[PDB]
């Protein structure tokens, strides 16, 4: 329980944190195209 | 107003020398005002036929 | 009593009868309004049938923390309690009405014995005092504490005897929290412990290991918890609103709504009614300036209304939210006020009084200054009347925004971290959650504060001189800006 | 409807004003009846405005007989249908105590400086203070409230 | 009504449902012609 | 958040009041900080989402 | 630093007379960048040292 | 100019009703639609001359 818009400054900061947070899920998620090759040239190379 | 001034027929401006608009709004009646807007004929004539 | 109850009241003053036909003049006197109590609005069970139970633990509530149990009746006068409350107000205030009303001469149409000395001003036969401090002496400045109620020494060649001790506003006051206190201590019925702070570890076994994190800040009130007066807020009255000059609103050159039936009556002469505006603030029985509505909230800078400015119902208000009760201190004086120093002075603009030249005019018989009289009721008189009035508001008006500009550091940044390092400074206390508390409170306050100065930066609108409050906000845009930023930043990371 | 008249009436309309003969009682009574000026009062209720305002004020007494404040007043009833309008969720939290009656310019009665045309006994003073700023300054700055209420 | 509105009280001409009647009416006049132009909706060929 | 933004400039315009149009001024550069983070907030959480 | 920028406040305040002032408006505006470079430097060095 | 009344070196021997205005004694005119309909928004395709 937050008094005031200390619970509307809440709110924002969490879809903001929502979105940011799903933005470097996805780009974490998008780095294999170029990360697993290289790894994959270490094990048989 | 037009009933007003048609019962002084006989001064100015219905009477007397009116000038001509004054004369023609004495001569002229009222038309009916609400019965003369209608949406389907205006939309009609602006949109084409075809 | 299962509905949801209505979220605000507002009584109009006066009260009359529809029936009545003075139904016109209901709220010429001003309005007050007061909300309900949030322990309806709630899911509560709530029947007038038998007992009733309030809610404790269970959810998210401004209740109580632990679950009680009273009557219906008991609850019916709990949710009428602002009204008793109120009604109480208005009734200790009714006599201390009276005999001000009583007191002034103007009001008494039998025969009156003083002329012009023999009383103490034109509103008031006797006066009603100023605030003293704890040495018989005149309490003008707040600064300088003011403890006892002393007449204004003989400025007008006499001193009546005083009517008012000083106490009956803050009476009231304490009188109606007095009243209140009972009603919140049943709606705040341990409370900082909670057993339901176990209740996730047990859903954390039906997630898996991944969910781990978003258990975090239990944890730290997992971790925490084990090794681990009060005023009424929300009451609403402050939306409530008074205008003295809606009594002569409608008086004109042909009166009109709202009130015209009171112009009628008065047959367009509203040399009657002036007289209560008078005995309002003060004008124009006491010049033209007079006191404006008092701001009513922590100004340790306020100034005494002294002199037979006085003896007017603002001045009495204004004059009385000074005095310091036997009860202990609550206001300090802020600890840096001259570091910010504002030398503005309103005489560099006051315009003068200008004798102008007799323009000598003659009819057959007859002779007058059309020219002087020209000059001093087209400038002195309506030029000045303007521009009198709107650096006449001025004045107030950049007092206290300027004290509101500089209440955010000192004030706000001071007592949030004092607080902040006396809840860190206890061994056991949780430090995330003191700081995390202390991070809402500093978001809390320079968002209030923030809309404060919008609120008075809008109010700020006197034409010819609203412009440079303009300004000093502009330029105090950066350092202002600074402030709240370190005030938004550290809220947000803590 | 008013807009053509003046010291000698002009476009768009002269026609109507030379039918009326530069008198416009008829039609400042259409305007009394749209919005109350001034069978009501100089100043009445304005155009509402009909977006969805769950904080709008139903306007009361004799301006409630009047076409905009009928539609504004309208505009607020429930129809017999469950309601469907939400109301802001927080209007206390964000507050302005911002009141117009701080400026308002009071009515100042003026010496009436009698001068005396041979037998005719009359105070030009009063009447230039009336005119110039009781009439025409004060309704000048009222009218710049009421607009900005 | 306003009791006592300027010293008497007089009958209503109207339920304060004649606007909002309207509006309805428009409302079920234009349902048709909307309906005929939303007229599968959740699933498309094109996307494959 | 742009159509607000636009109603807002409509409204901002449209004030203009003679003698009393400062107003407008000092609300919008009173809010403009505040009303600035919840436009931007609204339009880069649209932007990223 | 802040001890001038205060005074600069109250005199910008003070400067309140009437159909003149706008321009000593213009006059901080337009010095605003000079002034912020300014006042940045010495309170960025005395942040720093 | 020379459409100017004003400019007339002869006075108005008739009604003003044969007059259009004070300024102009036969009308310019507007531009009318393809249909020679009242032209008044330039959105509207305006072709014609009335």
């Amino acid at each position: 329980g937050y008094t005031g818009w200390a619970g509307v400054y809440a709110f924002f900061f969490s879809i903001l944190i929502y979105t940011s947070m799903y933005l470097i899920i996805v780009q974490k998620a998008f780095t294999l195209i170029a990360h697993l090759p290289d790894k994959v040239l270490r094990w048989i190379g | 107003q037009r009933d007003l001034y048609l019962s002084q027929s006989k001064s100015p401006p219905c009477g007397g020398n009116p000038t001509p608009e004054m004369n023609t709004f004495c001569r002229t009646a009222i038309p009916d005002f609400i019965s003369t807007v209608n949406f389907v004929k205006k939309q009609n004539d602006d949109t084409p036929k075809d | 009593l299962t509905a949801n109850q209505p979220a605000s009241f507002e009584l109009d003053m006066p009260n009359f009868d529809k029936s009545s036909p003075f139904y016109f003049l209901n709220g010429i006197c001003g309005t007050v309004k007061w909300n309900n109590i949030s322990a309806l609005n709630s899911t509560n069970q709530s029947d007038n049938k038998g007992l009733v139970t309030v809610g404790g633990a269970g959810s998210n509530s401004s209740m109580g923390a632990n679950s009680l149990n009273i009557t219906s009746s008991q609850l019916q006068t709990a949710r009428l309690s602002r009204a008793i409350a109120i009604q109480q107000m208005y009734v200790t205030l009714s006599t201390v009405a009276q005999v001000m009303v009583n007191n002034d001469p103007a009001f008494s149409t039998t025969t009156s014995t003083g002329n012009s000395k023999n009383d103490f001003s034109a509103i008031a036969k006797q006066q009603f005092g100023v605030p003293y401090k704890s040495s018989g002496e005149v309490c003008t400045e707040y600064q300088q504490v003011c403890q006892t109620w002393g007449s204004v020494p003989s400025s007008t060649g006499s001193t009546t005897g005083v009517l008012f001790n000083g106490t009956e506003f803050l009476g009231a006051i304490n009188d109606y929290n007095g009243i209140m206190m009972p009603t919140l201590n049943l709606i705040r019925q341990s409370k900082e412990f909670d057993k339901k702070s176990r209740d996730f570890i047990a859903e954390a076994n039906a997630k898996g290991w991944i969910m781990a994190g978003s258990y975090f800040f239990d944890l730290v009130k997992l971790n925490g918890s084990a090794t681990e007066d009060q005023f009424d807020t929300g009451t609403g009255l402050d939306k409530s609103s008074f205008d003295p000059t809606q009594l002569t609103k409608p008086f004109g050159k042909t009166c009109q709504d709202p009130y015209s039936l009171l112009c009628t009556w008065f047959q367009n002469k509203s040399d009657k009614l002036i007289q209560i505006q008078s005995l309002i603030d003060g004008v124009p029985a006491l010049g033209q300036d007079g006191v404006k509505q008092p701001d009513l909230s922590d100004n340790p800078q306020r100034q005494s209304v002294s002199g037979p400015l006085s003896s007017t119902v603002y001045g009495f208000v204004n004059n009385s939210m000074m005095v310091q009760l036997p009860g202990q201190p609550g206001i300090k004086p802020l600890t840096f006020a001259n570091l910010i120093n504002f030398k503005v002075d309103t005489s560099l603009y006051y315009m003068k009084h200008q004798d102008f030249d007799c323009g000598r005019v003659k009819i057959l018989f007859f002779s007058f200054c059309l020219g002087r009289m020209m000059g001093d009721l087209f400038y002195n008189y309506v030029f000045r009347y303007v521009y009198n009035f709107f650096l006449a508001i001025f004045g107030e008006m950049i007092n206290s925004i300027v004290m509101a500009f500089l209440m955010i550091p000192l004030q706000g940044m001071k007592d949030i971290f004092i607080v902040g390092v006396q809840t860190l400074t206890q061994p056991g206390i949780n430090p995330i959650v003191a700081l995390a508390n202390m991070g809402t409170m500093y978001i809390n306050f320079s968002g209030t504060l923030w809309l404060t100065l919008l609120n008075m930066a809008v109010s700020s609108l006197i034409p010819l001189f609203g412009i440079f409050i303009f300004a000093l906000i502009m330029m105090a845009m950066p350092l202002l800006m600074a402030w709240i930023g370190t005030m938004v930043s550290i809220g947000f990371v803590t």
